[PDB]
DNA sequence: TCAATATCCACCTGCAGATTCTACCAAAAGTGTATTTGGAAACTGCTCCATCAAAAGGCATGTTCAGCTGAATTCAGCTGAACATGCCTTTTGATGGAGCAGTTTCCAAATACACTTTTGGTAGAATCTGCAGGTGGATATTGAT
DNA sequence: ATCAATATCCACCTGCAGATTCTACCAAAAGTGTATTTGGAAACTGCTCCATCAAAAGGCATGTTCAGCTGAATTCAGCTGAACATGCCTTTTGATGGAGCAGTTTCCAAATACACTTTTGGTAGAATCTGCAGGTGGATATTGA
């Protein structure tokens, strides 16, 4: 009848994902939002199953990427929550915006 | 007849390079040494990127250079993470890294 | 479909960035960026499709669609 | 049909190298990218330096003024010297 | 003397278009110049990577307006396409 | 022999199709250029350098002077969502920054 | 008594002031000094055309201008008003001036 | 025919001017320690557009920095500049 | 420190998806020729860059002082983590048909050439004028009382 | 809820530095009559992309506790802003010598255009072999006590 403390699960996924590779997002949910994005720029259009690929590679780095500086501003506040505010400002500062 | 690449000792290929240098639209003419130029460059850098990864790999006990191997070798080495900064190695991942603030104790 | 990008997905992909805490807001929060960066890329690529005139985007479309965003990918053709 | 890539390059100079290591296929793409770009890269910069410079060939002398404006410190160094050094013994024997 | 090319005497035609009233000072002119260069090498750039992609050895009318569409954001780029396209056809109606 | 008709009065622009052709060919982008890519092109340029005149003119009215200089093409510029994109890592010497104060900052 | 604004006025004044003008902030002379060190420890013997200092001085003033908004915004994101070393720091790290 | 010394100029960057920046930056309040960080991101900064200006000036075989240098070294580095392209 | 629960870490092991090999044709790359021509000397005509002199006032420097801001200390209401429970959407193949990239095979239309002839542009000159820089009155704005 | 102390906002001048218009010579568009090449066009031909199916089985959606994090409140030492006195050194003008950019020609050494001859790299089956993914058993790291 025991539990891990608030946390202690949390850092020992950071090591685990930080050790591996795999795509972190599932495939068809992924595919299937490509395709709709897609469907508003040029109806009827297929995909290299490679191209979807690419796509979700790209994503994820970015995303990732996103989460580092969005951390980093997050601990600038003295917080240890990541929130909207510190996902704005990075993309403020990274002149996405 | 000998290729360039051997007379200018390479492995990398030298009549391939004139030919990509002369139809990318880069100039209306291109020097002989240009293309065996070129050519050590990229051999150059190829070869600190495979040595740092092949490293990488043993360090890992394994001996099949993968994605993650090339990602190590890279950000793991100042100027080559610089080169590559805006570079991202597919199925690669990330180094470890967790900020200190964020351990418990 | 957005919503098919799940919590937990973003939790992983928010742990491989080192990220410990996660607030409620940002999943909704990471959906719009998420979107907002497929759109741009896709747009981008569909329009090397169309302009190369098929109906097949190709793994080349989204790499060259990515190094104009400035996000280049090494591993599909370039 | 035909695609041409750097695979057998980026293979020899591994052997070269690590003789013991092989290297996936998901890697040899990465290689290849990295190849590809660096010589956009390069041959795009010397582009830029002959015009600048009203010139309409792209010598050595380009190629390594864009070596150095693109190679971090060390890298550019060495990479200076492999280019002069295999221009130089090509132009010998 | 070698003389130096310029587009301040387009601009300055553009500008009493829509301005008949205002004048340009030299530094707002050499700001503009640097504009319209810079567009010019996004676009031809764009379009010479674009007939690359797709083994044509030449660029038309169509490679500047996929380069225009990669370049410019929304509304700029339908408008720009619309002068773009008026200009060919009238320019071929000889 | 026929009159000389320049490819710009054809084309109904103000903007050189024939230097802005020049520029193509001898700016290595390919090995060929089609003739309607200059006129494109001098169309696209001209627009757009019509578009920011139009707004640097009106700033330029705004702060009572009539002719245009740095500062007003960087308040065209700044003030519109689409020009400040396409422009957005470009600096333009003596044009200086819009006003602007972050609330936080102000007088409570 | 005199007269004394308080402390936040004035800058509040140099803030609108500034924004306001477009000339360059850093002394002339000085800048062109700082230059010519600079160029000296790289190639001896260079001169300079007058327009290449300004192009300079232009940029870098554009270019610290730019970093203090990044700058302010993490301050304030600290919820402070007054920035700070490590505020310049986390702007350049984000920047990817310099992870 | 020997010109002075060129020695710390990077303090002729003074606090005034510096204050100045981080107003049109619309920077309300200054920490102390602002103005050594600052000359500092300016060294870096002007290093490698100088560098990078004088590689194209070498190129070009020449002696005299051109604005046109500076301006290729600016655009290498994203941060183009309007204004004096000749 | 005990003691238990759930995590990691190792050393082996065996099948299987990739890898590394092995066996052949065409584009590419290397040659031997004939022409071309880019741009490396060899001057030298002039920009404009480096320096010096001198005077003057805008501004940097260095202080005093105290307002109010950053930083440290509490505190407790909630949000967001850890989990056990229950369930359906993603994953994994295999089949099959079809859409549609890649090609081959034309050729009429569109480009590049060569060179002559015809002007639009550009380098000053000369002529014309915003507005920078000054200067006093509103009009406010700010801050003490 | 004034007032007094200052800072800011404006409209009125008007000669100087620049901007705009006037003049001429080319460098370079525009015209024309060939010579070449591109790439749009049917017709096919596989390659690989969607569907359609099914199971299973993770992996995700829900609710329940409650740990411990964030944000609100207070407190105050002293940092950083505002105001001043001083007087330094950047600015503003002018003038001059001369380093070194261009601007011209003159001419190979080196690159292009061709026509062939020979080799190499991309393919499409062969012939292994590196670890992924489990197993088991042995300390670890956490946590509640
Ligand atoms: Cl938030
Ligand atoms: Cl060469
Ligand atoms: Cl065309
Ligand atoms: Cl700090
Ligand atoms: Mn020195
Ligand atoms: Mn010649
Ligand atoms: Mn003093
Ligand atoms: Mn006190
Ligand atoms: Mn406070
Ligand atoms: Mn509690
Ligand atoms: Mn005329
Ligand atoms: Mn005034
Ligand atoms: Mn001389
Ligand atoms: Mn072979
Ligand atoms: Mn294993």
């Amino acid at each position: 009848p025991h539990r891990y403390r608030p946390g202690t699960v949390a850092l020992r996924e950071i090591r685990r994902y930080q050790k591996s590779t795999e795509l972190l997002i599932r495939k068809l949910p992924f595919q299937r939002l490509v395709r709709e994005i897609a469907q508003d720029f040029k109806t009827d259009l297929r995909f290299q199953s490679s191209a979807v690929m690419a796509l979700q590679e790209a994503c994820e780095a970015y995303l990732v990427g996103l989460f580092e500086d969005t951390n980093l501003c997050a601990i600038h506040a003295k917080r240890v929550t990541i929130m909207p505010k510190d996902i704005q400002l990075a993309r403020r500062i990274r002149g996405e915006r | 007849a000998k290729t360039r690449s051997s007379r200018a000792g390479l492995q990398f290929p030298v009549g391939r390079v004139h030919r990509l240098l002369r139809k990318g639209n880069y100039s209306e003419r291109v020097g002989a040494g240009a293309p065996v130029y070129l050519a050590a460059v990229l051999e150059y850098l190829t070869a600190e990127i495979l040595e740092l990864a092949g490293n990488a790999a043993r360090d890992n006990k394994k001996t099949r250079i993968i994605p993650r191997h090339l990602q190590l070798a890279i950000r793991n080495d100042e100027e080559l993470n610089k080169l590559l900064g805006r570079v991202t190695i597919a199925q690669g991942g990330v180094l470890p890294n967790i900020q200190a603030v964020l351990l418990p104790k | 479909n957005i919503q098919g990008i799940t919590k937990p997905a973003i939790r992983r992909l928010a742990r491989r960035g080192g990220v410990k805490r996660i607030s409620g807001l940002i999943y909704e929060e990471t959906r719009g960026v998420l979107k907002v960066f497929l759109e741009n890329v896709i747009r981008d690529a569909v329009t090397y499709t169309e302009h190369a005139q098929r109906k097949t985007v190709t793994a080349m479309d989204v790499v060259y669609a990515l190094k104009r965003q400035g996000r280049t990918l090494y591993g599909f053709g370039g | 049909s035909r695609k041409e890539s750097y695979s057998i390059y980026v293979y020899k100079v591994l052997k070269q190298v690590h003789p013991d290591t092989g290297i996936s296929s998901k890697a040899m793409g990465i290689m290849n990218s990295f190849v590809n770009d660096i010589f956009e890269r390069i041959a795009g910069e010397a582009s830029r330096l002959a015009h600048y410079n009203k010139r309409s060939t792209i010598t050595s002398r380009e190629i390594q003024t864009a070596v150095r404006l693109l190679l971090p410190g060390e890298l550019a160094k060495h990479a200076v010297s492999e280019g002069t050094k295999a221009v130089t013994k090509y132009t010998s024997a």
